[PDB]
DNA sequence: GGATCCGCGGCAGATCTGGCCTG
DNA sequence: GGCCAGATCTGCCGCGGATCC
């Protein structure tokens, strides 16, 4: 038995599922013979693994909105792009944290870009913060982060998050850009425009 | 329910028929003393 | 027609001497095995019916059988006599040697036994067979074109099974005799139906009624011809007077299905007289009437309604464990009648 | 033996299984006494304004519940499903014209059965949940039925 | 090449009929015949002998996800209306989007007054679809309609998930 | 062994509720066309027995589904049975669960007793040869197991002759293997079977009665076949074997089926009954319940007085008829309603 | 249309599949195109040179001291799959059975003969039909003529 | 007294209803 | 859904009993 999150629903031409969870222990990918998306569910794996018991321990109504399921769409893959097991037991609160904000909070994108800097922080991909940032590294050259984006993104990733949102109440393009750097492209990438 | 998970688990050494007769029993409290008996007996 | 006196001599368990009915109902009691069904299959044997094997008929540790029937007609007495052993029967007609073809000419007599419920619950085949001997019995034509219909169908199929060969005249005469065979089986059961109707009227309060069933109603060799990829698949005559179905309705529902013992009973019962009025008003003079074990699975309605029924006969004679309330009666005690 | 009779009656009674059935499982259980005794000792491990079966004489629907919303329920194992589910705070057929009183809308959670059907015809404000398609799945893998009164049932939005 | 094959059709019995159509050629050959026999209707998106199909050689329009979708409702018999056939869903994990469906295509067909049957899938990315197809046509002025979610004839409630049942509850009707 | 309960609906023309038999003798009384006959007939189908009528014809004229009930207990405990009849075809639910028509086989049951057993008694030869093996097949398994392995065996080697030649022996071979367990076996059961049929007898008449069954092969199917092959060649069928025994009813040392009355072959058929129902209640430790059609028609009254004393020593039997015994409890049946008074 | 028609006609033909499995595959076919000339792609190994068998190549993997007989491939793969023993293995054109027509001619018991040399021990792996026994027997005849010792599984 | 024929019991082969297992 | 078990139905062959010359 192992409890996890729905990040990937492939179709299967044979009328089966692809899934794809990560747990406090690491990544995973399963399959299911004929547990929504972005639910948390404990699950019973047999061993891809195939999936034998499933309970549903709760529902995010909210993330319906086209907006808000692209974030989380785009959440979601980042993480398990991140989701190495070492790093999972830190990132499976931070991604519950970052779904349940992104599903109460008035404007997704704020707990979004906040989950994601910590969540890149954490998972060994941390950028060095030592005006545009590129590849990682402030400089000259790269996105205009500003000194008020240099000083929100300097206390997030040092500050605890509950005053870290006061400071970030433009991080979004740099947090992509050293994403892309560090692990190359990603398929989300092109729904929002 | 406690009480309920212990008793089919019991039944169970298929779930749904395991299921059926937890939920008979908790709603027949007489029958479910008189097989108690017969078990102790 | 009055059957004066009977006797015999080793026939059966019997041990009587003689025995002379009176004219009118009459009536025979007894316990179990002692001897009613002996004595009614003699009178039915000597007036000359039909029957148990021929060699089953003679008492145990003996040889021979004498039998011997004096019976008054309208016209005038005579005599017959039946001898029975390993040789065989001997029926000579008040004192010369004949056959039992001239036999069929006299009027005969009728009889009633729990044999004929399987003509209503039995299979097709039966009631066919009972229909076909039925038949028979009014007319002689149908005996022969019963014969020549069967071997023409025998050699029709022996020859198409065995490979091919030209099939034109085996189906000429095969159409040429079942035309026939419809033709007067539709012409007898058009006329026998209404009497079966009243009798069952007078004997119950539902309804009875009769229905063929025919395969070949326009024509034999239109059937045969419209069945012929199917008839040379399987390799036999699908079409024909000898498929036909016969059905004994109760209030429009087949009998064999539905009946019960009481109704299948008195079904039978009807069929019984109905034939028995027909021949009487065919021959000149209705024959005498015998009854077996009448009245056992009936209730009290049915059971007075029977026997008001006989009481208009000319003559009958009924037997069974009961004796009816009204009637002359004599007893059968270890073979042997003695009568008030 | 006489004392396997009683056992072998009690197993029999209730729905099933067979006397066969019965009588196996009680053979399985005389020679294996150690499991025995474990079900034994982890064996130990309704109110008339509600309907539902607790321990004591008020059920914890009465013991935070409004009186406005009641919802008449086939079974117990609806009730414990709902129960596990949680949509409504309110309180949880030939006796519904005299329950009628007090109640200004009738709520309708019994199944869909045709016994459920007959008796929604004889009772005949009162809701009664609506006749879609459900979530998740697969527009293969359904039956025509639904599919005509969804098509006639669709809601505009 | 051959098990391979036999397993993507919908084990023993696949082996067993490849083995006998392996010593029976002729019936591989009738089988390709029919297959090259065989070898959408450019409007309504169903089978047609060469390019229309009889039906089209309107007020109601059923969008849809799949062909097969669109055969199982028309064996329904309950609608009557045309249809536009979609290439697939919205997936952003499958990099499918407004530059990958066929909108265009379906601006061609619509008008200001038709109701649009919204028969997407029920998932998460099906619902999604469903109300950006609703968006885009209230801007475009038409109507934007939704088949009704509830519980599914002959089901339990026991078995049914909590969604489904919330649903019920949520939309349910007078009587 | 013991019934408590019987409900319908929509049955032949049956019409009631309930009919709770009191444990004994019972009886009932009606006229004609009532539903006597129905009423057993439903009760036999109830308890997992067989009925001759099509399933097809058990149903009112009108409706399309039949429904019965039994309540049941025996030694071990009570249950329910529940049958299904309708156009799909029979169903059982025994405590609420479907069940395979071949469990309730271990049950108890019920024997039924009709004037088609009358019938059997003095029917042709392949009559009798078939009554015997359903008998027969009712204590076994492995008899009806042997049974279809001989006819298909038997058809093989019959059409192997009919035309053209082959490898015979193996064939012979082949249908010997399982002709002498056959016989056998049927030597055993009617070694096992004639006593108790003639203690039974011995109470209700009182002449003698007996069995007796003459093989063609009795020394071993290999050596009759190698003895006749002029006549199989002639023929071109197999002329020995288990599926051409004769059976034969004897009474006082003669055959029964041309030497017999009615009351006699009745009395035959009741004592063979009975001493089924006597074996198989050994058999099952448990003796099934027993229900007698017509019990006392066409017999005298010393042979009813007979049947009514031996009737009163079992667990729980009822009769019908036209008439109702003196001395014990009785029901009338009037146009499908049982009422007791 | 008519194509469907005869797809349809050609499943249902072909052994194991259902009328209905058969019209569901062409409509689901009729969904995939790329799937059809997949198949017939896919849909075009001889008979052994020595025992005659289909071969993966020149020879069935038997050939390449312990003899097997068996009715068909099926029951010869299932045989060899669970892998108790590997010997040469021999296969029969089907049972035997005259209400059909087929003899011991219509088999290919000639062919067995050939190669009886280096033989020691036979086991008849046959079916539990009575044409399996009969056939059973009929061999364990012909052998013990020839001479070799026979067994049969239980 | 021999011989052809007519009718019926007995048996094998083909059809058909209702229950079952595998999936 | 698909294959088998077991009862019912139809036609052919050898045997017994009546008739003829
Ligand atoms: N060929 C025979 N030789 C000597 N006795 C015989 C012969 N055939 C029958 N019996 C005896 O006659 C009895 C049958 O007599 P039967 O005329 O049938 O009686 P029944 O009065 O009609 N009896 P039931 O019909 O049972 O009420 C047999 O049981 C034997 O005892
Ligand atoms: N399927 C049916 N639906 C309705 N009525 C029926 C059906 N089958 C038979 N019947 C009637 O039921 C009656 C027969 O019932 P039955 O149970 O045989 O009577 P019984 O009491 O045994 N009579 P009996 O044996 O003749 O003295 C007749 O009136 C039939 O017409
Ligand atoms: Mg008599
Ligand atoms: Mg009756
Ligand atoms: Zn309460
Ligand atoms: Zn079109
Ligand atoms: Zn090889």
């Amino acid at each position: 038995l192992e409890e996890g999150i729905v990040v990937g629903r492939k179709p299967l031409p044979q009328g089966d599922l692809l899934l794809r969870l990560v747990t406090p222990r690491g990544s995973l990918e399963a399959v299911v013979r004929k547990l929504s998306l972005f639910h948390h569910v404990r699950f019973q794996l047999y061993a891809l693994p195939t999936l034998t018991q499933a309970e549903l321990l709760g529902r995010l109504h909210g993330l319906e909105a086209p907006r808000r399921f692209l974030l989380a769409a785009f959440l979601a893959e980042l993480a398990y792009r991140l989701a190495s097991p070492e790093a999972a037991p830190r990132i499976y609160p931070l991604l519950v944290s970052g779904l349940r904000g992104i599903a109460k909070h008035e404007d997704p994108l704020l707990p979004l870009v906040w989950a994601g800097w910590r969540v890149a922080k954490a998972g060994g991909i941390g950028p060095n913060l030592e005006l545009r940032l590129k590849r990682g590294r402030l400089g000259e050259e790269g996105v205009y982060l500003g000194r008020e984006g240099v000083e929100a993104l300097k206390a997030t990733l040092r500050l605890p998050g509950a005053q870290a949102l006061p400071h970030l109440e433009r991080l979004f393009l740099a947090l992509k850009a050293h994403a892309e750097e560090a692990l190359g492209p990603l398929r989300s990438a092109e729904a929002i425009g | 329910p406690e009480s309920l998970l212990k008793l089919t688990r019991a039944l169970s050494r298929g779930p749904k028929t395991a299921q059926r007769l937890a939920l008979h029993l908790a709603f027949h409290k007489e029958e479910a003393e008189a097989l108690a008996e017969a078990l102790e007996g | 027609m009055r059957l004066l006196l009977f006797r015999q001599r080793n026939f059966r368990n019997l041990a009587l001497e003689a025995y002379r009915p009176p004219p009118g109902l009459s009536a025979l009691v007894g316990a179990n095995a002692q001897g009613k069904t002996s004595l009614l299959l003699g009178i039915h044997l000597a007036l000359g019916g039909e029957v148990l094997g021929l060699a089953d008929l003679v008492r145990f540790g003996e040889e021979e059988a004498w039998l011997h029937a004096e019976v008054e007609t309208e016209l005038g007495a005579y005599r017959l006599e039946h001898r029975l052993g390993p040789g065989g029967r001997e029926v000579l007609l008040n004192g010369k040697r004949v056959s039992l073809r001239t036999l069929w000419e006299l009027p005969g007599s009728v009889l009633v036994s729990p044999l004929d419920l399987e003509a209503v619950l039995g299979p097709k085949e039966e009631r066919r067979a009972y229909l076909d001997r039925l038949i028979a019995r009014f007319s002689r034509r149908y005996a022969a074109l019963l014969s020549a219909y069967e071997k023409a169908l025998r050699q029709r199929n022996a020859l198409l099974k065995a490979g091919g060969e030209g099939l034109s005249a085996w189906d000429r005469e095969l159409a040429r005799y079942g035309d026939e065979i419809v033709a007067l089986r539709r012409r007898f059961l058009r006329r026998f139906a209404p009497i079966l109707r009243e009798v069952h009227a007078a004997l119950a309060a539902k309804e009875a009624g009769l229905r063929l069933e025919e395969t070949a109603g326009e024509g034999v060799l239109r059937a045969l011809e419209a069945s012929r990829a199917e008839e040379r698949e399987r390799g036999q005559t699908l079409v024909g007077p000898h498929r036909d179905d016969l059905v004994f309705l109760l209030e429009g529902r087949p009998a064999h299905r539905f009946a019960s013992r009481g109704e299948a009973k008195t079904l039978a019962l009807a069929l019984r007289l109905a034939e028995h009025r027909l021949l009487g008003e065919h021959h000149g003079e209705p024959p005498l009437l015998l009854v077996d074990e009448w009245g056992e699975e009936l209730d009290e309605a049915r059971r007075r309604a029977v026997l008001a029924y006989a009481q208009a006969l000319p003559q009958a004679i009924l037997a069974g464990l009961e004796a009816p309330p009204g009637v002359p009666v004599c007893s059968v005690v270890r073979g042997v009648v003695l009568c008030p | 033996p006489e004392s396997l009779l009683k056992l072998t009656r009690a197993l029999s009674r209730l729905p099933g299984i067979g006397p066969k059935t019965a009588q196996r499982l009680a053979l399985h259980l005389a020679f294996h006494k150690e499991e025995a005794e474990a079900l034994a000792e982890a064996l130990e491990g309704a109110c008339r304004e509600c309907g539902n079966l607790a321990e004591g004489e008020l059920c914890p629907i009465c013991q935070d519940r409004d009186r406005s919303l009641l919802a008449v329920v086939e079974s117990v194992a609806d009730l414990y499903a709902l129960e596990r589910s949680g949509e409504f705070r309110g309180l949880y057929l030939e006796g519904l014209f005299r329950r009628l009183e007090g109640v200004e809308e009738v709520v309708l959670a019994t199944s869909m059965t045709v016994e459920g059907e007959a008796t929604a015809l004889y009772l005949a404000r009162v809701t009664r949940p609506a006749y879609g398609l459900p979530v998740g799945g697969s527009l293969e893998y359904a039956d025509e039925v639904t599919l005509g009164r969804a098509l006639e049932g669709r809601r505009p939005v």
